[PDB]
């Protein structure tokens, strides 16, 4: 075999990424011999080869990239160059094009085929369904093909635009939300779409200190992992009683251990069951879902719905990994979402003014204080923002809180206040 | 005319199944029928079957087409992916569900599974979220696709059935950038370096902007060297994070003998039961041993088996440690605690520990 | 010849009661009799009654001679103070327990209390551990002995009886130096300034070590002037800790009008039932009002009384909070939550939150 | 009234400090007219007057002090001056002398009557019983009286030496322990005195980057607040089974609600009670003490006894308030405590050589890492030092844990090893 190490990973029950690469080379190469117009017939076969050499070396053979893009945009394409390009010229340039996915990754077969027709003409044939931000990954093409590839995408019966990369608003994503799910507290797919469209300029033309990501989750289970992988996590919640079908409960009681599997596991004792009737104190509840999760035919999120905004989620660099924290306890989520847009635009203005090179929004707030962040978004301090008050007394006071004094007087006559 | 730009993705409502578009936002309940199969019942009476299959995330365009022929046959031309890169089909005729599962299994070799059921308390292991590795990335410590495949091979039986007592997510990052919710997984595989950079002065002078390269080091280990207009590294402060190489081609730190993976555990995203949590390191290092990474795979299976044998229903890994304490954790997993596992990452502030990183709060 | 030095304190073992002396390290059981009285039974069998009174901490040498006289009559020539500055008496004559009490308040005017019975779960409130204030200390924002006078006064009947549901400690500090058990008490009063320092250039040149004064400021607000040679201060960066004034006499920050106490809550030293906790601000500032500090006394007592009123047997203030959460703590105490209470002290490392600051762990 | 504001504070039920200051002056001035050798009768009156101005002004009237001390010692006396030194002549100098307490603050009546006579002679007559660290506080004397005072103190029938101040070892202190407490896991009083004696030179002659405190608790009730108020807190514990008298527990259960006050309140549910028998799972117990506190007639500490050492407790400055963390999970406590002394001396040697000006030990460990601290005291890392393993993958590795490689050879070749 040409690939003895990777051939090992065609064995075994789990579907093999190696067979996908080989299937692409076989069938791309076979498309080209038949005189179909395919620009990169050897690319998936150079990728395999380079990858086998990487397996033997236990190291990457990709080197830092030049900047590359389509006409009129500043991000969406990651330039990638092989260090093996003379030995394997078909992968000398092998850039990725991120293609913005439909909200919650819903497709019709007509939409997928146009994508497959476009990528087969201009690229390697390899794709990721999906990149971790959410985009479709068009993996591997040359610089000269990026522009005509994008022109074909925009001209398709069902057209697709480029997603984000670099110091921009990244491609927003959303959980399935109300398309499939009975726990959804707002229209996740509609909001995602609307944000994508409102801020096309922000996404396509990086202008900011660094990247900014938004993800929308329908409910607190967070099935898009927003609090950890977006700076601005929008997470469905509710303000009023959990809705209880009491008949449906007894149907559950006839077989489920409700005491142990439900009652006992509520974080706050919110929910007592006495053999004939189920009670929720909703004032104790914290909407952690679990009981709803446990009894979906009987229990439902309350009627007065909205979102909680958690701020600052990010991977570690530089100042450490972040699960985002409470910025806005409750905001309403209805089209055209002006309250959310208002909050976003304020954050962006402040961040573009005060942020350092490569400073994330979470880091800027750690540096400036939540007091300044809250003044920026026009909201007040709220106990739900913290998990405990401060364990030290080194507090800053606003000038206007201090008593008028001889000392406040000397501070002005010394020009320091 | 000019070329079209700024038009965004296709509007999703036009790519929804008519029965999905009709009942949008008007569901009664969902019921997990068997591994891979979720029945969804609308207010109107409509019943739809969501059938879920695992994929290698990296798909041939020829594979996506075949998935297209299948969705035309069984789901009226409609399909979706989940936020773990499963793929999902919608079947209105319950009689054709097993026909579908058997046709995908045959034509593309994807397996039906990846679901869990909180109602009964029985959980499958779903797909592993992961990155490019050696396939595309310039900064990896480990491969992602090779390792996911090696691990999924060993734990296959947990994807096609509901045999675990709680959710368990497994995620992989090929370097300390993460590129996923890998820092908040029940088990996380994270690529590391264990060697400092060797500054290459010619490359630094040519291509690196010095002040931002220096500001990217979390420990202050880098200083400008004005004399030779380069950067000097103090090795006693370096912990091989790699962030200086992301910024600067002249700071490589890769060593194929000493690059490898840390195994972290105990992250949680969801709020149910217990607040969300960052994962924690329990195995400092395992080497890269392509194509099958036996050492890394063995430790992953060892941690999974130990939790699954002692976990009560609904008690995920961090919840299990919540109950037993870390002393028992290390004992029952047969893992060693060493000084490496003692946090020394200084730059992160204590006050973050006091911010509510959770949607759990009372009105 | 020269003084005898390096001789240390007098051997404790020689300053002991005969009954304490014999039975040393060998008791069967203790047993709170009423408030203030403590029975101890030895393996031997001999009985002791340890009797406890309020001391104003600060004493006259004459209130000590008098203490001695009492003590020769009742406690064979022996006595002791405790870790909160009460004074314990050693009758073994079990009828002279209650002529004493009288003859101890008749004389010096100390009241018997400061006790608690975890066994029956009834509790008194002991002494406030405080510092020096305007009496001797040269950096106080508040006056220890004075506010402690007031506060005790207004709460005197918690001292003299077993009126509370669990243990509560009150403690004080004159400035952010936080002398004593103020960083970890159930209720804590801490002097703060709210004004930055105006530099006295005349007094910095002649006195201060500029490089060290500068390097003493936690937020790095101070920067060496080289003119001129003095210190300047970025007011935007100053949180009025008063540390620069400890280093250097030319940095007063005192403003009689804006200095005050902050009130913190929910610290714990013992391990019983739940792990140690550092105290937390709930009130940013209350004014100095000598002689009576009515604003200070009002808030303090309002806080405890809302915790008396709601607490369960053994449920400490931190433990009540663990049960109701911070959202209800603020409602029941009537306090508001403002931005001052969100932590912004940058310097403390997050990794401290992951160290075991407690003696609770499994073998 | 000479003092309108301070007089308010002689009213009330709580014992008045203002009374105590008046009681002193009256009597010292009474003695001085009678010809008793009272060098400072005016002192207490000075203090009162100074204090009244302070109460009116709401600010201190003490200024920064030049350094002062006895001969042969570098610490023990706090130099204090008044800014009313001309208006009030008798408080221009008003220094405190810290006077080492016997272990556990145990006194005989002679021991006390001696201190009383020396201080009436040379000082204001005002004291503190006791200071926070534990020393007896002689409040307000003059520069010249310091030395004669010290000579007389030592020349007492029962003699007292000066305690600690400055950058030294401070006066160690200890709970009552086995003098009174049936919970004592080791003899706190002996250890305290032995420690005070062994390191007399370190206490009297400050040589270190800053202060260092030791406090000794008999058991984990931490009755001297050692984990918060000392850098090195030696807290009692035990390795074997809590001892349990069954019949004493039935005496308890006829009147005590053991289920709700003991069983339910256990941090790890190690304790159980079915009505005829109590059972303790010592593998589960974290020796938090609660049950023992609740049932002193029935439950005791186990028989394999020693202590746990918590390191680094301190007030805020500079890097934050600290409750000490696990340094040594178990150490034996028996005379002459050479295993403990071994630790202490290893810590100091390192701290004196590495520490910065005014750097506490907990802050040195924060700066240098627990690994280095551990190597110094010759101990292994142990899971019991953390509440959780680290949340990030940014681990340091020793050179010798690395696999030899072309890369490590390159490192060696360049002198980066
Ligand atoms: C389809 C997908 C959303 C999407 O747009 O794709 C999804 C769909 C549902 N999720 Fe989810 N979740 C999905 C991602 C997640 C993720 C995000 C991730 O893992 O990266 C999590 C957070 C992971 C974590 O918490 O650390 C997530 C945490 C949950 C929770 C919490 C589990 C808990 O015990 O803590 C529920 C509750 C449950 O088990 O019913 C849940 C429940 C559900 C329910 C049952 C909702 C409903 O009422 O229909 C859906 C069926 C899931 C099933 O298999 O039982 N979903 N869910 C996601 C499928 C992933 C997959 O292929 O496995
Ligand atoms: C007299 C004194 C010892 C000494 O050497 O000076 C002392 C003596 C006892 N303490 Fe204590 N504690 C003494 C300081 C403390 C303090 C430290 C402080 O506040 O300065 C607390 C730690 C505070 C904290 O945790 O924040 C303390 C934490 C305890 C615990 C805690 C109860 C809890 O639920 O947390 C026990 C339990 C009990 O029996 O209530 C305790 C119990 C005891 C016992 C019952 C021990 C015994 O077996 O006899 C002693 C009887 C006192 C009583 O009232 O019940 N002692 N004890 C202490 C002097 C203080 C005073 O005058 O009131
Ligand atoms: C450009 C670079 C490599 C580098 O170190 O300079 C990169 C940078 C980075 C780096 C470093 C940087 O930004 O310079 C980090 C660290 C940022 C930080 O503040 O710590 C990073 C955090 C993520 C994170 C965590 C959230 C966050 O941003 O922190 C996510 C998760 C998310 O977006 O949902 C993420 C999602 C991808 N990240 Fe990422 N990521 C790269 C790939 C990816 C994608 C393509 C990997 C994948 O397999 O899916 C993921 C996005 C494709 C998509 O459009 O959907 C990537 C190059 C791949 C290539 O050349 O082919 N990266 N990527
Ligand atoms: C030297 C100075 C202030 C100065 O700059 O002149 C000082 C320094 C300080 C300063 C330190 C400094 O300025 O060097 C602070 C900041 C400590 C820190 O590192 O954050 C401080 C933490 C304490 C602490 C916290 C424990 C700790 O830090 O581990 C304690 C508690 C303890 O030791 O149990 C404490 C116990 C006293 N501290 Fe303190 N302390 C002073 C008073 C006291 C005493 C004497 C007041 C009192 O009687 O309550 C306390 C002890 C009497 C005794 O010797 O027994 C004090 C002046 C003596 C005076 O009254 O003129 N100080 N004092
Ligand atoms: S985040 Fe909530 S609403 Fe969304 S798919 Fe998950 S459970 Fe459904
Ligand atoms: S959502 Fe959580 S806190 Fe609310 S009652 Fe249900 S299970 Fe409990
Ligand atoms: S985790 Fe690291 S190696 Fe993997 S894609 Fe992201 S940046 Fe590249
Ligand atoms: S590898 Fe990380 S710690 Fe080391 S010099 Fe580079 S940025 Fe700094
Ligand atoms: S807390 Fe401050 S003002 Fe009070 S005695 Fe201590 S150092 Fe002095
Ligand atoms: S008062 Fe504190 S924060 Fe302000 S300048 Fe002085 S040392 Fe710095
Ligand atoms: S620490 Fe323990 S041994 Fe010492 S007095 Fe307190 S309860 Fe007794
Ligand atoms: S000492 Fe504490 S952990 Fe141990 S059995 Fe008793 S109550 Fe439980």
């Amino acid at each position: 075999s040409e690939t003895p190490l990777l051939d090992e990973l065609e064995k075994g029950p789990w579907p093999s990424f190696v067979k996908e690469i080989k299937k692409t080379a076989e069938l791309m190469e076979k498309a080209a011999a038949e005189g179909k117009d395919v620009k990169m017939p050897k690319g998936a076969r150079g990728l395999l080869k380079q990858l086998e050499i990487s397996y033997k070396d236990k190291k990457t053979h990709w080197k830092h990239g030049g900047i590359v893009s389509v006409v009129g945009y500043g991000g969406g394409v990651i330039g990638r160059y092989s260090d093996l390009g003379e030995q394997i010229p078909e992968v000398e340039h092998f850039h990725t094009m991120r293609i913005n996915q439909p909200s919650g990754w819903f497709y019709s077969t007509k939409a997928l085929r146009g994508l497959c027709d476009v990528w087969e003409k201009w690229g390697s044939g390899l794709t990721n369904f999906h990149g971790s931000t959410g985009d479709i990954i068009f993996l591997g093409t040359r610089s000269e093909y990026l522009q005509p590839c994008f022109e074909d995408l925009g001209n398709l019966e069902i057209p697709f635009d480029i997603g984000g990369s670099g110091s921009d608003l990244r491609t927003p994503s959303a959980c399935m939300g109300p398309a499939l799910c009975e726990f959804a507290c707002y229209d996740t797919l509609e909001l995602c779409y609307d944000l994508t469209m409102t801020y096309q300029d922000e996404l396509h033309r990086p202008m900011w200190p660094y990247k900014f990501k938004i993800k929308c989750a329908g409910c607190p289970n967070d099935c898009v992992a927003s609090k950890a992988r977006s700076d601005f996590a929008i997470i469905g919640t509710w303000k009023d009683d959990i809705k209880v079908d009491q008949e449906a409960v007894k149907e559950y009681a006839s077989w489920m251990d409700i005491e142990n599997e439900v009652v006992k596991l509520c974080p706050t004792g919110a929910i007592k069951w006495d053999g004939k009737e189920l009670t929720i104190d909703n004032r104790e509840c914290v909407r952690c879902m679990h009981c709803i999760n446990k009894m979906p035919k009987a229990l439902k999120p309350g009627d007065e719905r909205g979102a909680t905004i958690l701020i600052g989620g990010k991977a570690p660099f530089v100042e450490g990994a972040v699960i985002g924290w409470v910025a806005v306890p409750f905001v309403e989520v209805e089209k055209p979402y002006d309250e959310i847009k208002e909050i976003l635009e304020a954050i962006w203005d402040w961040w573009d003014e005060e942020g350092k090179f490569r400073e994330r929004i979470g880091e800027l707030i750690w540096r400036k204080g939540m007091r300044e962040f809250l003044k920026v978004i026009g909201r007040e301090a709220d106990v739900r923002m913290v998990k405990a008050p401060r364990n030290n007394p080194f507090m800053f006071f606003e000038k206007d809180e201090l008593k008028p004094s001889a000392y406040t007087e000397e501070l002005k006559k010394r020009g320091m206040w | 005319e000019g070329v079209k730009t700024d038009f965004g993705p296709p509007y999703f409502r036009d790519l929804l199944h008519p029965v999905i578009a009709k009942n949008y936002g008007k569901w009664k309940y969902h019921e997990v029928v068997k591994p891979g199969v979720i029945k969804r019942v609308a207010e109107s009476g409509d019943v739809i079957y969501v059938v879920r299959f695992g994929t290698p995330r990296l798909l041939s365009i020829y594979t996506v087409r075949e998935l297209c022929d299948i969705a035309d046959k069984y789901s009226d031309g409609y399909l979706r992916w989940t936020s773990r890169n499963n793929v999902e089909f919608f079947v209105t005729d319950e009689s054709k569900i097993d026909d579908l599962i058997n046709e995908v299994q045959e034509r593309v070799g994807f397996p039906c599974g990846g679901t869990w059921d909180a109602v009964k308390g029985e959980y499958g292991l779903s797909n592993i979220v992961h990155t490019q590795g050696w396939i595309h990335c310039h900064t990896p410590a480990i491969d992602a696709s090779g390792i996911v495949k090696a691990v999924m091979d060993e734990l296959y039986e947990y994807f096609t059935d509901h045999k675990l007592p709680a959710m368990c997510r497994i995620s992989l990052a090929c370097c300390a950038n993460m590129c996923g919710a890998v820092h908040a997984s029940d088990i996380a595989i994270v690529g590391i370096h264990r060697t400092p950079p060797i500054p290459n002065d010619e490359a630094i002078r040519k291509t690196c902007e010095i002040p931002s390269t220096v500001a990217a080091c979390p420990t202050g280990a880098l200083k400008p060297d004005m004399k030779n207009k380069t950067i000097k590294v103090d090795v006693e402060k370096c912990m091989y994070c790699g962030n200086c190489y992301t910024m600067c081609p002249g700071m490589p730190l890769f060593d194929p003998e000493n690059d490898g993976a840390a195994i972290m555990v105990g992250g949680k995203l969801s709020e149910a039961r217990r607040m969300p949590e960052l994962s924690k390191v329990v195995v400092p290092w395992v080497p890269n041993e392509p194509p099958r990474w036996p050492t890394l795979v063995k430790y992953v299976k060892q941690i999974l088996e130990a939790w699954a044998a002692n976990a009560n229903k609904h008690e995920r890994l961090i919840e299990w440690v919540d109950r037993i304490g870390w002393e028992r954790f290390f004992e029952l997993t047969g893992l060693e605690f060493t000084q490496h596992l003692i946090d020394d990452y200084r730059i992160t502030p204590y006050f973050y520990s006091e911010f509510r990183a959770s949607t759990q709060f009372k009105w």
